[PDB]
């Protein structure tokens, strides 16, 4: 589900995005007094914020809409489907929907089939740019990895939305790390404040790096509860690759 | 003294301590990936790990499920996975994944997208069964560029044992575990006979040694010597 | 030949009579005498006057057997008779390579003491310091430094003993070699400095 109880730290950005996404949801009457239309979407460029998808699944979970991705990372690639019209038919039947690519986030064949997917979403943006079947059809890009150059280059911020997202709120390092500590078995004498604030410079992926790279020492010592010293070692275990 | 301890505690410890991972709440990683176009392998480590423990094992040919069937796939992989998690703890060795991990735009070739939906389907089922599944799944490949980012994504394959430059200790190990079953002597030495196949990149070196056993099985010489090694290297 | 069953029988009442009476790869009595590793047999066979530098079809000298088998006294007898300290075999390797691989101190010290070449390279332009460094043999490198051996032996691929020492991740051996003046700027064909190889 990944509701608001599993994502936090972007209060200003959800306060700014409720007018981009939540506008056709609960207050569509401002079309006369304001004169707004359906934009292309929104994207967040920079380091991985450990929850780049939990936000889309969160707003989509509160909008009470379906989540249909394009690349089909989890058994949703051929379930719907020239494999280009079935997505628009399911988008016509299911008017509330949020599209977010996660799997896309050799240069000869990988850019060949990946160039076929890019041409697919380009002609889909041409069909949706020319005509429109129903509302509440918006696409969201993902620029968090290094191999993402087409989405960052083709979206400079001229006819789309752009958000500077290197330093989200420092809660992408602190409070979503606390949330990632709520799921796993957490003790009561831990202080995530210092170990969460003392990881500067490297990247924003310190949450997933310290959790996943700390699971090898919680798997080595076989401790029933995760201690702060495990995360302290995980800081070095993720700073060695820098 | 760290490779055998990391792989040791990453292979034999999670194999019979699932309840302890249920207590601590940490999923044990089991995916071991092999790569490197110069060194083929897939036999020394696959048969070494597949023979360190005297138990059942179920190997699969790279084209074991390619029968252009849409509904037979999940039944085959579900039956193999259920006999592997229910019959006995086996180490499944999936080979030739580059032919089943290729995307295609045209929907007329539904067999390729179907078999990549089978590979991605078991790739999702292994993710949903991370909570102490009773089966080990190792994987090997030679062309990782054609592969999809979902295979090399973390959480699936957390171990990547490469073969760029093995030291002498790995030569004594991977060559002792193969010379222990063959006729050795004081002249049998494969250090230069493995350094040369690194200059001239040759595949399936272990299979070439088996060919040397096929040239030494003629009952003309009991102990295999350098003549069949260098001869098996210059011929095949 | 009859040396395997002769020396394997152990009947002393017929050994010296057998030798004093008169295989597939043309190995004489001295080769198996070095394989077994007995004092009175290499000193008795070499006392009669058997040639000490007999080479087979490939070139495997008996000194590669005494050095590749881990026998001190046999090397003392082969050097006592004046064996080729720098013999050539099928792959060009020297008995110092197998002396450093077996981790035998007396064999290497007594070979280099008699006047052997410390920088005798094989067909791959490699020396025993590659084996002693990659195999973690610290005392072998030390007794190689008792004779002021060279450190800039470039392998046929361009690798130095410092590369094979840093690949083993031996921090003590790396700091020791670099502290003794190892060249940390030699690059192989793969363009990899000795500092990049050490993780």
């Amino acid at each position: 589900d990944s509701t608001y109880e599993m994502i936090g730290g972007l209060d200003k950005q959800i306060k700014e995005i409720k007018e981009v996404i939540e506008l056709p949801v609960k207050h569509p009457e401002l079309f006369e007094a304001l004169g707004i239309a359906q934009p292309k979407g929104v994207l967040l460029y920079g380091p991985p914020g450990t929850g780049k998808t939990l936000l889309a699944r969160a707003v989509a979970h509160h909008t009470d809409c379906t989540f249909i991705r394009v690349s089909g990372s989890e058994l949703v690639q051929k379930f719907i489907g020239r494999m280009v019209r079935e997505l628009f038919v399911m988008a016509r039947e299911h008017a509330p929907s949020i599209i977010f690519m996660d799997e896309i986030d050799r240069l000869e064949g990988g850019s060949g089939g990946d160039s076929e997917v890019q041409r697919t979403m380009l002609e889909l943006l041409n069909q949706l740019d020319g005509f429109e079947a129903t509302k509440n059809i918006k696409v969201i890009m993902a620029t968090n990895r290094i191999d993402i150059l087409d989405s960052a280059l083709l979206r400079p911020g001229r006819i789309d939305r752009k958000i500077e997202f290197p330093p989200p709120n420092e809660e992408a390092r602190l409070d979503i790390l606390k949330i990632h500590s709520r799921k796993m078995n957490l003790t009561r004498g831990i202080n995530l404040r210092k170990i969460a604030e003392l990881m500067p410079g490297a990247s924003g992926a310190e949450v997933k790096g310290v959790c996943t790279e700390a699971g090898m020492y919680a798997l080595r010592e076989r401790r029933v509860h995760v201690t702060q010293e495990d995360f302290e070692m995980a800081v070095a275990k993720v700073m060695q690759k820098d | 003294d760290i490779q055998k301890q990391e792989v040791r505690e990453a292979v034999e410890l999670p194999l019979t301590h699932f309840e302890l991972y249920k207590q601590i709440g940490i999923d044990p990683p089991r995916g071991v990936l092999m790569y490197g176009p110069p060194g083929c392998g897939k036999t020394m480590l696959a048969k070494a790990v597949a023979h360190h423990t005297t138990a059942a094992f179920i190997r699969v040919v790279g084209s074991e499920f390619v029968q252009k069937y849409l509904g037979e796939g999940p039944r085959m992989v579900r039956d193999v996975f259920r006999l592997a998690k229910e019959n006995a703890p086996a180490i499944i060795f999936i080979d030739e994944i580059d032919a089943i991990a290729t995307k295609r735009f045209d929907a007329q070739t539904g067999a390729d997208r179907e078999v990549q939906r089978i590979l991605l389907e078991l790739l999702n089922q292994m993710d949903g069964f991370d909570q102490n599944v009773n089966v080990k799944v190792i994987m090997a490949t030679n062309r990782a560029d054609t592969l999809d980012p979902a295979l090399l994504r973390p959480g699936r394959l957390d171990r990547k044992i490469e073969f760029p430059l093995p030291d002498r200790r790995q030569k004594r190990l991977i060559f002792s575990t193969i010379t222990s079953k063959m006729n050795l002597s004081e002249e049998v030495d494969l250090e230069d006979y493995v350094a040369r196949p690194d200059k001239i990149s040759g595949a399936d070196i272990n299979s070439i040694c088996q060919e040397s056993g096929m040239l030494a099985v003629r009952e003309n010489r009991y102990i295999v010597l350098a003549k069949d090694f260098e001869k098996a290297y210059k011929t095949v | 030949l009859m040396v395997c069953n002769l020396a394997y029988s152990g009947k002393l009442e017929e050994l010296k009579e057998s030798i004093l009476a008169d295989d597939q790869d043309s190995r004489t009595a001295l080769h198996w005498a070095c394989s077994a590793g007995h004092t009175e047999i290499v000193e008795f066979l070499l006392q009669l006057g058997v040639p000490v530098n007999d080479k087979d079809d490939a070139g495997w000298s008996p000194l590669h057997i005494a050095a590749s088998a881990g026998r001190d006294e046999i090397v003392k007898a082969l050097l006592g008779k004046g064996a080729q300290v720098n013999a050539v075999n099928q792959n060009g390797c020297t008995p110092l390579h197998y002396a450093a691989s077996k981790n035998r101190h007396e064999i290497a010290v007594m070979l280099l003491e008699g006047g052997a070449n410390p920088d005798a390279k094989d067909h791959y332009e490699a020396t025993a310091m590659h084996r002693a460094a990659a195999k973690g043999n610290l005392k072998m490198i030390h007794i190689l430094l008792y004779y002021k051996a060279s450190t800039n032996i470039q392998d046929t691929e361009g690798n130095t003993p410092l590369h094979l020492a840093c690949d083993e991740e031996r921090v003590e051996e790396a700091k020791l070699l670099v502290s003794q003046g190892a060249s940390i700027y030699i690059e192989n064909k793969e363009e990899k400095t000795p500092l990049q190889v050490a993780k």
